[PDB]
């Protein structure tokens, strides 16, 4: 029912749900991590590494979700993570969410 | 103590305040209508030059379940005794001189929020 | 600027329009827009 | 199951399928024939009619746009960027407009004499889009 585009910007310090359909909100793609792993399993990067023979792409990936674009505005409500493996095995508690 | 506004009962207006000369008491009109009623608090205005205000009284319990707020557990709540806990500074602008954290207890439920 | 080229289209026209029906007689579309209006405003706008 | 330690090279895998699926400009592509795709159409719908003794409505709706063409002492033949780019030509398409003119006046007698495809104008097109 929404675009991948569409970004939904949870303000939290003050009740504020503010959502964003215009075009020009520059954004990107981010991988997905539910607890402390991520939605990016070997299946998938199995499937991928077949493409070009079948039909597998970048639209699939987006669907099945397990990536996801994010806008600048949106960016600043999320703990975003620099490479999957090294921050997040265990260590002291930094932020774990 | 403040001073809250009490609006009128036909016209639903701000009544300001009046000293009654003849009772010697005082009163609440307003503007247009002529209601008057009698006060009761024997006060009319307060200003607070310091502004010592209480920012465990504008911190809301939802700001716990937050993804982007850092958590400890070496600050248990209080009423249920939980453990996890976030902790964060005053987060408002024109803060004197404080970097006084505010806990707030991580649980749904309890909402608990103190300071340390 | 589509939707500035687009009004000045329409004001042309009507003006076109305005000066054939004071005559009384009925006025041709075909040559009340003018092609010089999107297709020129584009280039300038372009180009420039 | 997860892909511990092994994910310099999965990590890659990812962009290529990105970067092939979704070209380097892809922005300019998608902009571009959004707008072709539903703004024309907008503008066109959203100005209000036009009225002027009698009087006439003549309203419009339901765009067209063709391919390029360079004849639209020539025939119609499509011109190719190459061609427009070494002729100087403005690599452009017509665009047309069913247009409705309905003219009322006294005695009540009004005719929907609309006309199909009137020429506007020519639209620059960019190249490597959806038209
Ligand atoms: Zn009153
Ligand atoms: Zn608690």
């Amino acid at each position: 029912i929404i675009v991948s585009e569409v970004s939904m910007i949870r303000d939290i310090r003050e009740r504020e749900i503010r959502i964003y359909t215009d075009a020009g909100r520059i954004c990107r793609p981010l991988l997905i991590v539910e607890k402390q792993k991520l939605l990016l399993k070997k299946r998938h990067i199995d499937q991928l590494k077949e493409r070009e023979y079948n039909n597998y792409s970048w639209q699939d990936l987006v669907a099945s979700g397990v990536v996801e674009y994010i806008d600048t505005l949106e960016e600043e409500t999320v703990m975003l993570a620099m490479t999957p493996d090294d921050l997040q095995e265990k260590e002291v508690a930094y932020c774990s969410t | 103590g403040f001073v809250g506004i009490r609006f009128c009962q036909e016209c639903n207006n701000m009544l300001y305040p009046k000293e009654d000369k003849e009772n010697r008491i005082l009163l609440y009109a307003c503007r247009n209508c002529d209601y008057q009623q009698e006060a009761d608090n024997s006060c009319i205005y307060v200003n607070k030059i310091t502004h010592e205000v209480d920012e465990l009284t504008q911190i809301i319990a939802d700001v716990s379940q937050d993804p982007t707020l850092p958590r400890t557990e070496d600050h248990p709540c209080q009423k249920c005794g939980h453990k996890e806990a976030v902790f964060f500074q005053s987060h408002s602008a024109r803060a004197e001189d404080a970097m006084r954290l505010y806990y707030v207890c991580t649980a749904p439920h309890c909402g608990h929020r103190w300071t340390e | 600027l589509f939707r500035g080229m687009f009004k000045n289209l329409l004001k042309e026209v009507r003006i076109y329009a305005q000066k054939f029906i004071d005559r009384g007689k009925d006025f041709n579309l075909e040559l009340a827009i003018k092609t010089r209006i999107i297709s020129d405003g584009l280039k300038y706008s372009l180009a420039t | 199951e997860i892909t511990p330690d092994l994910w310099q090279e999965a990590c890659w895998i990812v962009i290529s399928s990105y970067f092939d699926e979704k070209g380097l400009v892809r922005q300019q592509l998608d902009s571009f024939d959004e707008f072709i795709q539903m703004s024309v159409q907008r503008i066109v719908e959203d100005a209000p009619p036009i009225d002027l003794p009698p009087r006439y409505l003549l309203k419009f709706e339901q765009i067209y746009l063709s391919k390029p063409t360079h004849w639209e002492d020539g025939a119609p033949s499509p011109m190719m960027p190459n061609e427009a780019r070494l002729r100087n030509l403005t690599y452009s398409a017509p665009l047309y407009v069913d247009i409705t003119k309905t003219v009322i006046k006294e005695g009540e007698e009004q005719l929907q004499t609309q006309h199909q495809k009137t020429f506007i104008g020519k639209i620059p097109i960019m190249l490597r889009s959806t038209y």
